[PDB]
């Protein structure tokens, strides 16, 4: 089941954890840096160092004629900035160590043994070494953004976080060069453009570059030296207004078949998991450029296009191959194969590929009543899958509707005296649904009208709580609340 | 989460000026308090309120009372990245933990 030097199953446990809590951490440093850069002792000091007339061109007036000669305006501000920066920023410093790049499970395990010594950095020292113009690459990024900022325009502050990575299996990562770790930056910044609605990218200190992302970006990284430490996974922006988005999708060329599997979001829990750490750090609310930039990922997400390998086309968010279609599934009427892959080689055969929008999931009566669902009276299967049980599709079912409670508050129930809710639906219309490990003793506590709720199984049954009428409510809510008298 | 007041302005000293500390910091916690592993799982937003909240030289050190406690279980013949695993789940007791890592 598993290949003999893989590490063990713990470690591979620990390793998902550790990078999680890594993650965070990193994130959150994002976010505090980002508050440092909107510091008004800075921007009132930065914004000496830009002209009047560069001003200007950061904020070009509408053209009619062509807005694309607007937005040429303030490219022109914006690489105007960035020389001028250049020379303000007179010392550079090296990474003491390898800044906040990847490091390797070997690295972290050993930074007990090898101790190192850290030079206590504070808020009033960022501001010092920005306002005089010395540090590490980082630092100079974030000054840099800092700067804009202060020339009020809208600048994001992008940190590309690199925790270990869990997905490497090795019991023993290790390595090696430094001016290959340097070759991309970890962060960078992004401009907003108004005239056409797009972010621009923007690194005044590293590749010190401008570039409109379409399709590639120059600063991901390229090269097996220069992926060692820096794999680009979870690329985070931070702005003015304290909003966090992930903006991956800009920079991950092949987002959806290589970096997804390298991120903790591969899977539901992690997908689940990490909106809630992007949400924990959003401070503010949806926006007009929050959608045009929703609209852009969407195009890009419609352009990568199906993978060149069988491993990448597996699990994959939105293509299957046919042999993955399940056996409860079909390809929906009037919809046929997506595009090929061929498998490389003499002996090579060409499978067929999938969009996942085009394969329907059939379920057996029983699995559509776990839904809330009910066959139609005259409704014929699609497909029969032996052990036989028949399937049938989302056309072929109507919603269920359970009878209502008496005025007594009495609730039909089945043979086992319980009621099953496996969806909001399947709760009668005057009832209401209490879960709550408690609610069965309350209830019963207080001699009241209900039904044990069943809303899942083991493998019997898993009661979760109760239905009652909804006028009965609040009196089951006293007695859970008060439950230590009971 | 019962991270000691020490501890919490120490992750707060270093996720906000010092990153670079992560790996041993982290490494440190992560060993003294097996908790968090189910509370970063369960609730992240929880964890990072903490932090957004908690606000000349550092380095992360075990107590000297552990790490010899911790290198006198080693000379057992033990990893010692095992030792501070079950030393700080046995409560910081040396002969619980002996015994974790002999039998258990």
């Amino acid at each position: 089941r598993t290949s003999r030097n893989v590490c063990s199953n713990e470690e591979r446990k620990r390793r998902k954890y550790f990078h999680m809590l890594y993650l965070v951490c990193l994130m959150v440093h994002g976010f505090i840096r980002n508050e440092w850069i909107n510091s008004k002792r800075l921007s009132r000091k930065l914004s000496n160092l830009v002209p009047e007339k560069v001003f200007e061109l950061l904020h070009p007036q509408k053209d009619e004629e062509l807005p694309l000669r607007s937005t040429r305006k303030l490219l022109d501000g914006l690489k105007k900035c960035m020389e001028l920066w250049q020379k303000h920023w007179k010392i550079t410093k090296k990474y003491d160590n390898e800044g906040l790049y990847m490091r390797t499970w070997k690295e972290i395990e050993m930074s007990a043994n090898n101790k190192r010594k850290f030079k206590t950095l504070k808020r009033s020292d960022f501001l010092r070494a920005v306002s005089k113009g010395h540090g590490d690459p980082d630092i100079s990024v974030q000054g840099f953004v800092a700067m804009l900022r202060a020339c009020n325009v809208n600048a994001r502050l992008i940190m590309s976080c690199q925790p270990p990575d869990f997905t490497n299996m090795k019991i023993d990562t290790s390595l090696n060069a430094y001016k290959d770790m340097v070759k991309y930056p970890i962060f960078w910044c992004e401009v907003w453009d108004k005239f056409s609605k797009k972010w621009i990218t923007v690194d005044p200190v590293n590749l010190k570059t401008i570039e409109q992302v379409r399709l590639h970006s120059k600063l991901a990284p390229k090269g097996v030296a220069c992926c060692e430490r820096n794999m680009l996974r979870y690329v985070i922006a931070y702005d003015r207004k304290y909003g966090c988005r992930d903006v991956t999708r800009r920079y991950a060329q092949w987002m959806n078949s290589k970096v997804r599997k390298r991120r903790i979001t591969k899977d539901d829990f992690g997908e689940k998991w990490f909106r809630k750490v992007i949400t924990a750090l959003h401070h503010r609310k949806r926006t007009k450029i929050d959608d045009y930039e929703d609209q852009y990922f969407f195009q890009r997400d419609e352009s990568e296009g199906i993978p060149d390998s069988v491993q990448d086309l597996k699990n994959h968010p939105y293509y299957v191959l046919e042999q993955d279609i399940k056996q409860t599934q079909i390809v929906k009427p009037g919809c046929k194969e997506c595009g090929y892959l061929k498998v490389h080689g003499k002996v090579g055969k060409v499978l067929k590929v999938y969009a996942k929008r085009d394969i329907a999931d059939l379920k057996s009566a029983r699995q559509w009543y776990m839904n809330g669902r009910i066959l139609k009276t005259g409704s014929r299967c699609k497909k029969v899958i032996k052990r036989d049980e028949r399937l049938y599709s989302f056309e072929d079912t109507e919603l269920y509707i359970p009878p209502l409670a008496s005025a007594s508050g009495e609730i039909t129930k089945n043979t086992f005296g319980n009621i099953e809710v496996f969806a909001p639906t399947m709760i009668p219309g005057n009832c209401c649904l209490v879960e709550n490990p408690v609610a069965i003793k309350a209830a019963r506590f207080l001699g009241v009208e209900f039904a044990p709720a069943v809303t899942s199984f083991k493998f019997k049954p898993v009661l979760s709580g109760i239905v009652v009428a909804k006028w009965l409510r609040e009196a089951i809510e006293t007695a859970i609340d008060g439950i230590e008298f009971i | 989460i019962g991270l000691t007041v020490e501890d919490l302005l120490s992750l707060r000293q270093v996720v906000s000026g010092n990153p670079e500390a992560l790996a041993p910091l982290l490494e440190n916690i992560s060993a003294r308090y097996p908790q968090l592993r189910e509370h970063i799982m369960a609730n992240p937003e929880v964890f990072v309120s903490m932090l957004l909240e908690a606000v000349g030289s550092f380095q992360v050190d075990y107590t000297p009372e552990d790490d010899q406690a911790i290198s006198r279980l080693c000379e057992l013949g033990f990893e010692r990245d095992l030792v501070i695993q079950v030393y700080f789940a046995c409560d910081k007791n040396e002969e619980a933990a002996a015994n974790i890592l002999f039998s258990d």
